[PDB]
């Protein structure tokens, strides 16, 4: 649905999603010398990290409880419109800058190969001082490599500020986009083989489903470029100048993703025309068989009915082996017609 | 500046089992940017490829007919490529050409080279 | 070592005729085949590279094509100066080899 | 006609009413009248007021209202012209907004449009409608029942609330149209018919009409946000930006719908091609079975005098048996070919 | 200098100097004398017609100091509309489209407008334009045409042109509705040709209109050098009219594109129904003829004989197999 | 970190021209200033090397990059990274822009379209903008930068009074103008092919249509990176480009936007053309199958009944119905004309 | 723990334990002889050519301290190339390919590499591979292989595999050349079958080459302690080679897709031509069949005696109607 909270005053916090079973808060406070993982359920536990002098990543998983979202927004001084956009799942991807924080909305996709279904989960990021606020709808992320790099000093993650953490999260989400593109390409290949080899109604239904999935994916990806371009080109006070080249790299990755998705869309658009051409080829093979049979057997039955009329004046009184000679004529006609079809390469 | 020229020098009559060295002066181009090839044509026979040098990288290639018996080398400063022939046999008697080639492109995985400029060629005679 | 088998070896034709020289490889040579002509007592001259591309300055009557491991050189219309020996060459490997030659004689 | 002509080009003249809602943080009042002079003395007021002069078919009342408020004759012409693209105009005294309201019919499959206009002057919001019935009922309910934060703001918030209600109605329309697209794709994927093409063409026409109206709305909201007038307070730009995001989302949804409806026709063509293949297969099977047998019956139905036909290997049954053998051989061949 | 025009039949010159008190109308068939001569006192609107007599163009260009480049540009038929700005004058070139239902194509002529201080010089190629409402507005003193300056004349001319485009697009909409009804009711081989003609007409108008839209875009918001600030909302109005016309053109192109696809579906259904008729009749009548030829063979010894009306029995079995084939088709939806 | 690529069957450091044109070679230099300009054509690269350390802007144009020695020497003397030279010599590439602290490297594409053979050919041109030199790299003689040459030669515009940044802008602007004229050629080709497709639907017509489809896909895959290059040019301004000349790059970006939109419209039009072709061929097939089915419907039942009366049960009412046979032919004609009337009712 | 593949025929375990001073080899089929090699300081290379014999692979799995999950990975064949990093060893899945020029059939064979400290382990399902040059280099002291560690042996193995991919690309290049020539001029049903088969082969090749690029990138970019830092440029070279292979594969895919598109473009003309042929043959024989059947009817009042000799007139009218139909088909170019 898209008409949720239609008759509501602005800023009303209503969840418009299909996930109401999960809730957990994970806090990963890390510094240059140490980190401290922490998972909790109480909202009040994460509030003291608002003024912590070290980078903090509070990940609120499960936003069906609007009370947690409202409490966090009130403590961190977030405008209610930003909160109602956080809880609105069907929001377009966007980036918005304020005086004291940066508000970002993204989408991460789950794919199912068994049932050709594309699912999207909206993930929102708020970058306040040295803190990144994260909201999700269900258990399961794409930032586990970021978590691991925080846990073990694999990179420069604990040496930098919160803007680098925001970079890490955006980069992981774009990496999932690359993986999903790989999976979609695999399904493109299998469906192309299906179309070219054996056309069926299931084939056209799968092609339509794939077309819908690609149009949804394209609609999602194009605002992502605008988000990243806004992120690195125009500097807000919340993002240090040393992180700009990284955001530029992610923008280039989004460029690649958009080009790839456009190629996929072109292929899917050609798929149904290829399907119609293949079905025409099959029915033309059937046509060729029918034409060959008719071509052989109508002239022979014509000359078998012309000898067999009831006229009583033909020289049928054993002219010169009438039945054998007419059978020889039958065979000669059939052989020459088969030779003609072989020359034309039908048979 | 000037036309591309290849000149050989060192062809002579050498006793079997002996040695001699052939020079290839390169004019009109720099020996580093190109690959120098030696080509052997026996009297009354066809062309045979014998050696190859890539002076800038130093890479060399030898035919199995002379592998372990010839040595090809170049001097970037002198703009000259060399062919050290030792332990010669009677079948090495031929006119030895010096050639220059460029690499061209067919596909991403495939490359080929074609020979543009050839020297006059010097005759080596292994006999008596 | 890829072997180039060049046939015929003793072609003969008159001026204005059409000459076809076919050349075959012992294995795959991915379109890396060149043709040269050598008048007697001289050095070889490049005619075709990449089995199709015509070298700069070569007369337009020379042509080439590739059919798998089979390569052909054609002189579309012979000239008095088009009488010499023509060779193959493969360059797909670091070890590059020539054909045995094909002499086009005055008929 | 001269630009100052005040002709009204619309199909609706049945009714006429004027609705006024004047609200304040501590005072609230509302009244409906049929006289322009009763509602006229509100321009020189210090409280936000909402004048909803619906039923635009008597041009005299709106001419008088524009004369009182100094409203330029050209925007009088534009506000009395129904066939007007959604537009925004800025003036040193007021801002002019032209919007549209849409009604969709499920059974008739027809899309209808109503033009609504807005003029924001100082601390007054003048609304102009073609008929009665609109999508601003929640705004009136919020003003009446003391909800939201409407009662503690100026007329800019009222303008924003009205536009927001209109965009929410657009969301509802797109939801209905999504339901229609779903039922149409089901009907073309499952049981294609001849009327399917006409239905899809009607849906395509409705969607192009939707796009033609929606994109100007997005432009109007973009101009309302990015180029803030001195009239609209600095504190109320985030709300207009939220409405702008809603408009861009609606445009994206319209584009998605257009793509799906574009693919529907190719799906239908694929279905009809499959049907054609099946019926050609049936024809080929029958013809292949029955042409050789007719040929044989013609050979053995001749009138030739010399025939080994009296009693040869039981005579008559043998040809029937060999024709049956031919028939079963061709039937099993077709079964192997999977044509049958 | 030179022109690509084809019609040279008519030549005529119109002079119209108007003010609040009174107006002058002469309608001289020759050059005679131009009333203003840069008088800069009263708004003057002079209409010229015809391009074969190129001397008038050079004379008016030299008298009022028009640059020869735009004068050369005027004497064309294939150029797209464009606008140029100069300190002394402003040069605007437009086009007029006429449409008829009998032949279904458009004739195009190029119209140039030059605005000078209290002087609006124009260009023409055919008689019988759509500026008759403007002429009547001049003559009968209605509206604010007889109020101030001469730029409002250019606005009125552009408004008349965009009104003509509006009515022309209305005619296109009418014919699109007619063709939609035709395709959805009566398909034909020539219908695709007619729709192709309509589509080419639409692409031609799309090519022509957008330059006009950009010209009106450059006229407004660019701070023109010499134009009264009291006439800018009128330019905004005509710009909005051009925007609406462009949107209508795009929608028309979309509808005409969809017409081809509905026609293609109709063609495929035609193939399918013809195929079904052929298949049904062949299936119903080939085995029956086979059986008839079976009982007609000249084998001397055949078990067939009168066995309780054998001929009616064979006809009955033929009929019942025909009936079972018919019911198979009926249950198979053919 | 940027690094030269190792390629199998190729010595480690060698650079290869990845192209097809090797006919001609030329070096052309225009050293211009506010007061005076000079231009000459040469083959020697030493004649053009010293301009690297020059005051007034100069435009060194090198035609023919199959001469990898010249490219290597120019890159070494000007201090160009070997990977950028390897990109220069690679023509199987999309348009790109790379910013370095001392120079900016740009890849563009040039197009010549032929009405005959309907062939869309691409030539890669590379631009290197340095302290006061714009390095022009091409493959063959023939470009679109004659307007810039003329403006330099006769002091037109404002180009003589600016730096190398304006020269880069001018060259890119001329290339975009060539894109516009190519789009016009595509208009003409679409018009011809659409005229032919409606009435003469054949296999060569759809070969031409699919050729145009592939041409337009290549044009899109070329224009999108070009638009990205211009966007990075004006909205990520490097130190090499002045604070001025950025509005000009924005204008070029707008032109790229228009070109991309026109390409999309071309794609839609060509798809419509293919649909028209299929509809026409289907209509012809409908006509032929219609005549076939009319003949079959008229004659197969009639042949059936002729066979019914052609058999022999020896106890059939074969005669005495006013000779019967005239009645049989009467029934033949009656059902035949009823079928004819039915076909007329169906308007076949 | 089950071998999911098909090759369950042959078994033999090769060993090449080598060092600068000397090298030792033995091809044995008994498990216990290949066990104690993990303690050898010199680099060692064990090649197990039997996978269906799950006893030996399980034995070496629990003897070398490698997790049972990766053992299942070796025993699984339908698996794209992948790399895994563990504290004690590195797990790599690769594929060999064999292409038949005559049959146009491409079959794949999995090779699994487990590189531990100073020892490398293969796992093959069949006799036959491409690592022979590595064997010769280990034997006759040709390159720098004998003077380095096991990670260099892994590099040599992967380099040989990529070289085999280059050879396969050569074969596919010849096939694409010939197929394009045949499809462009004088196509055939067999050519279309060949085109489809080659497209399927290229799809498989792309799907197995992209994970290979991923594996080599993960190999050199972030280097686990099992790989020395000196051997990074070698794996980088192999990564570049994989880039070359993938680019060639993409170009070949585009060529083959265009070849298919041009063929399928012209199907409707084939439909129209078969319709024309069938209609011509059916139309010029059904009326003749009718008239022959009528004159063959068994009524008794047929004037079948004399009457302009009987059969000559019916043959004449059959010929006349046939030639009239032929002339009618001459129009419209049938
Ligand atoms: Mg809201
Ligand atoms: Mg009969
Ligand atoms: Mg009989």
């Amino acid at each position: 649905r898209l008409s949720a909270k239609k008759g509501l005053p602005p800023g009303t916090l209503v969840y418009t999603g299909k996930y109401r079973e999960d809730f957990e808060i994970e806090v990963m406070n890390y510094s240059i010398e140490e980190f401290r993982e922490f998972k909790t359920t109480d909202v009040e536990s994460v509030l003291p990290f608002r003024d912590s002098s070290t980078p903090t990543w509070i990940n609120i998983t499960g936003i069906h409880r609007t009370d947690v979202v409202q409490r966090v927004g009130e403590f961190f001084g977030i405008h209610p419109l930003v909160l109602e956009d956080i809880l609105n799942v069907h929001q377009r991807p966007k980036v918005e800058f304020f005086e004291n924080y940066v508000f970002i909305v993204l989408k991460m996709f789950t794919y199912d190969k068994n049932l050709h279904e594309l699912e999207s989960e909206q993930v929102s990021l708020i970058l306040t001082k040295n803190c990144v606020l994260m909201f999700q709808e269900k258990i399961g992320d794409v930032f586990d490599p970021v978590r691991e790099r925080i846990r073990y000093n694999r990179g420069i993650i604990r040496k930098k500020r919160a803007d680098y953490l925001l970079y890490s999260l955006i980069d992981a989400l774009v990496d999932d986009y690359f993986v999903l593109l790989e999976k979609i390409d695999d399904e493109i290949d299998v469906l192309e083989e299906e179309v070219l080899e054996r056309p069926e109604k299931e084939t056209v239904q799968r092609t339509h489903q794939l077309k819908r999935n690609l149009v949804e994916l394209r609609k999602t990806i194009w605002p992502l470029r605008e988000v990243l371009s806004s992120l690195y080109r125009d500097v807000p006070p919340l993002i240090e100048k040393e992180t700009v080249p990284y955001f530029r790299d992610v923008y280039d990755h989004t460029i690649q993703i958009a080009d790839t998705v456009e190629t996929f869309r072109d292929i899917v658009s050609g798929l149904l025309d290829v399907y119609l051409s293949s079905v025409s080829n099959k029915t033309n093979e059937v046509m060729k068989v029918l034409t060959i049979i008719a071509t052989i057997f109508m002239p022979l039955t014509f000359i078998a009915g012309i000898y067999g009329m009831n006229f009583e004046y033909m020289p049928e009184l054993r002219w010169k082996w009438g039945y054998p000679v007419v059978l020889a004529v039958m065979g000669v006609i059939a052989v020459i017609m088969v030779v003609y079809f072989k020359k034309k390469k039908w048979l | 500046i000037s036309e591309v020229q290849l000149v050989e020098s060192g062809g002579g009559l050498v006793q079997p089992g002996g040695s001699l060295r052939l020079s290839c002066a390169a004019s009109g181009f720099n020996v580093s940017y190109y690959s120098i090839h030696w080509v052997r044509q026996a009297p009354g026979k066809g062309l045979e490829w014998v050696a190859s040098i890539s002076s800038s990288s130093g890479s060399t290639s030898y035919a199995d007919s002379v592998k372990g018996r010839f040595t090809i080398s170049a001097d970037t400063s002198k703009n000259t490529a060399y062919l050290q022939m030792n332990s010669l046999r009677a079948e090495d008697t031929a006119v030895y050409y010096c050639a220059r080639s460029y690499w061209y492109y067919i596909w991403s995985y495939s490359y080929g080279n074609a020979m543009d400029y050839w020297g006059q060629g010097t005759l080596v005679t292994v006999s008596s | 070592d890829i072997q180039m088998t060049q046939s015929p070896s003793s072609l003969s034709a008159s001026v204005g005729d059409r000459v076809t020289i076919t050349c075959r490889a012992s294995q795959s040579v991915s379109s890396a085949v060149a043709w040269y002509q050598q008048k007697p007592g001289k050095a070889p001259k490049l005619l075709i590279y990449s089995a199709s591309s015509l070298y700069s300055g070569v007369p337009s009557r020379f042509s080439g094509s590739r059919s798998g491991t089979d390569f052909t050189l054609t002189i579309s219309s012979l000239q008095p100066e088009d009488f010499a020996t023509y060779y193959c060459q493969q360059s797909s490997s670091s070890l590059i080899t020539f054909g045995q030659g094909t002499k086009v004689e005055i008929k």
